[PDB]
């Protein structure tokens, strides 16, 4: 178990600890966040009570350094940075918990909610879609748009993600014109499987990691990438069982946490009627499907 | 985006420009079988490009062998119709090619997009006018090529005549979305009315009789009256 001591609290916010999250008041006597699982990545959240304008966060892998949050005062947000004296860091944390200054990551045993919403994601990976290679850790906001977006301006408070895009000659081959475009199994397997992201599970990753950028942050584009990779591997005739396996557990798990209010702003209709009742992997989610029509049947 | 009553003049300006219809592509008849099932037979069809500031028709004769062993004929239609598009596209000089595509049915949209990846500057645009082009099988030398053709065949046509010797642009599609119109709303008082004085006969090298300017006014009166009717006979006004 791993911590995350604060310096102080000196503005009132929301504090988002993965898939969970706790009010401090300003100026409340607040130290910070203990027991956090190691061997998951794990993100830390913020939104300011004065303006809820800009949600924003760090991802971490706390394996990769010793990580605390002090707020700035200049540029006015509470900032993630690495401390690399170990030793400063123990006494510094020790001091904080043997007075009780820490909330503790309230991991229920039953609970591998969030094993199952980042299984595939690897913090290397979050370094290369969020490039900042001097931090450890990858700085996200409701305002940082993707590299696609950008092609539709900083390119270096940009989200990386892989771009997809259906109607691209990357995706369609000259002479297959209407086979690849009305069956995307060639620009499923060969150029993006085979040929980008080597293997499903770091497409399955980015697919994870877009879906947290969506919810947490409510960046757009995070969702469109979401259901861009969401889309591809449902208009595909042919996927690997495996991964229709997985994708189905992916998504359910991804529906059973969305926010029940949140809905109606990070579903798209369209792309989830076509991927459940119109794709060729229609009858291939099942538990995604029983889940969606129970929870949310007004989309569909 | 999509072409109306707005930008109409767009069409007579001097980007070149090309309408498609795919209407007449895909065309069978239905028929009982000896068991008493149903069954289609598919008859040739055609593709039908037209420059409407030209005159200039690109008639993609479809011979029905294109279908022989294919599945989802409807939808091969409007793939097979964007693939001979951008062969055509690909078959002319740079300074021929068009510069923006008008489908007739919004359906054509992503097929023709596909097929023309490769021409990101050429735009694929949809329409709100309800043009008459399926009617362009009531256009009888056009017809009959179509059914005559044993193989895939490109046969070029001028729609418009001689008329843009004499009349704009403008004009000369004017008459045509008429004579269209009223083909496609009564074909049989339409073509009595084109062919009932045989003094006026139709040039070899032409698709429509040759009248004066002044028997073109009679004639556009008369179809004006045909749609008229048409449209009382059938609502009862
Ligand atoms: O060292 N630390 O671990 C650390 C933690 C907290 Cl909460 C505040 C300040 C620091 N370091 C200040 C930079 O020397």
């Amino acid at each position: 178990m791993n911590t995350v001591p604060f310096t102080s609290a000196p503005i009132e916010v929301t504090i988002g600890i993965d898939q969970y999250s706790f009010n401090v008041k300003e100026n409340q006597p607040f130290h910070g966040i203990k027991d956090i699982p190691i061997g998951h990545v794990h993100v830390i959240h913020f939104q300011h009570a004065d303006n809820s304008s800009m949600r924003y966060g760090y991802w971490f892998d706390c394996r990769m350094g010793n990580f605390y949050i002090q707020y700035d005062p200049k540029d006015g947000l509470y900032k993630m940075m690495e401390e690399r004296d170990g030793a400063k860091f123990e006494n510094i944390v020790h001091n904080f918990k043997e007075r009780q200054m820490m909330v503790s990551y309230p991991k229920i045993d039953e609970d591998d909610t969030w094993y199952n919403l980042t299984e595939f994601v690897q913090m290397d990976k979050i370094r290369k879609i969020v490039r900042k290679d001097e931090n450890q850790f990858s700085y996200v906001d409701s305002s940082m748009t993707t590299v696609q977006e950008n092609e539709l301006s900083d390119p270096a408070h940009s989200l990386n993600y892989t771009v997809i895009n259906f109607k691209s000659r990357e995706a369609i081959r000259p002479g297959h014109e209407m086979e690849d475009f009305l069956d995307k199994s060639y620009y499923l397997n060969t150029v993006m499987l085979q040929g980008i992201f080597k293997n499903s599970s770091n497409y399955f990753g980015e697919l994870q990691f877009a879906f947290l950028n969506a919810m947490f942050f409510g960046n757009y584009g995070s969702s469109l990438q979401w259901h861009a990779m969401i889309e591809l591997i449902c208009s595909s005739a042919t996927v690997p069982k495996h991964m229709l396996d997985k994708l189905d557990e992916i998504l359910y798990y991804q529906i059973k946490t969305l926010p029940e209010q949140y809905s109606d702003i990070l579903l798209n209709e369209r792309v989830w009627n076509i991927c459940l009742y119109s794709s060729f992997q229609k009858n291939s989610l099942h538990n995604t499907e029983k889940i969606m029509e129970n929870k949310y049947p007004e989309l569909l | 985006g999509a072409m109306n009553s707005s930008n109409y003049a767009e069409l007579f300006n001097n980007d070149i420009k090309l309408f498609v219809d795919d209407t007449n592509v895909y065309r069978v008849t239905v028929h009982k079988t000896f068991e008493g099932n149903v069954a289609t037979k598919a008859i040739n069809g055609c593709i039908f490009t037209l420059n409407p500031k030209t005159g200039h028709l690109f008639l993609k004769i479809i011979h029905t062998s294109v279908w022989a062993g294919q599945k989802r004929l409807s939808q091969l239609a409007k793939w097979k119709t964007a693939e001979e598009v951008s062969a055509l596209v690909r078959s002319l000089p740079k300074e021929e090619q068009p510069k923006q595509i008008i489908v007739t049915r919004k359906a054509m949209l992503d097929p023709l997009e596909v097929h023309m990846l490769d021409f990101p500057n050429i735009a694929i645009r949809p329409t709100e006018l309800r043009l008459p082009f399926s009617a362009a099988m009531s256009i009888d030398k056009l017809s009959d090529v179509v059914m005559k053709a044993t193989e895939p065949q490109m046969v070029l046509f001028n729609i418009y005549d001689d008329w843009l010797d004499r009349i704009s642009s403008y004009t000369a599609f004017s008459r045509l979305t008429l004579l269209l119109r009223a083909l496609k709303t009564n074909e049989e008082s339409a073509k009595m009315i084109l062919l009932s004085d045989p003094t006026i006969t139709i040039k070899s090298y032409h698709l429509w009789p040759s009248f004066t300017d002044e028997q073109w006014i009679t004639i556009e009166s008369q179809m004006r009256d045909l749609i008229l009717t048409e449209y009382g006979r059938k609502y009862n006004v």
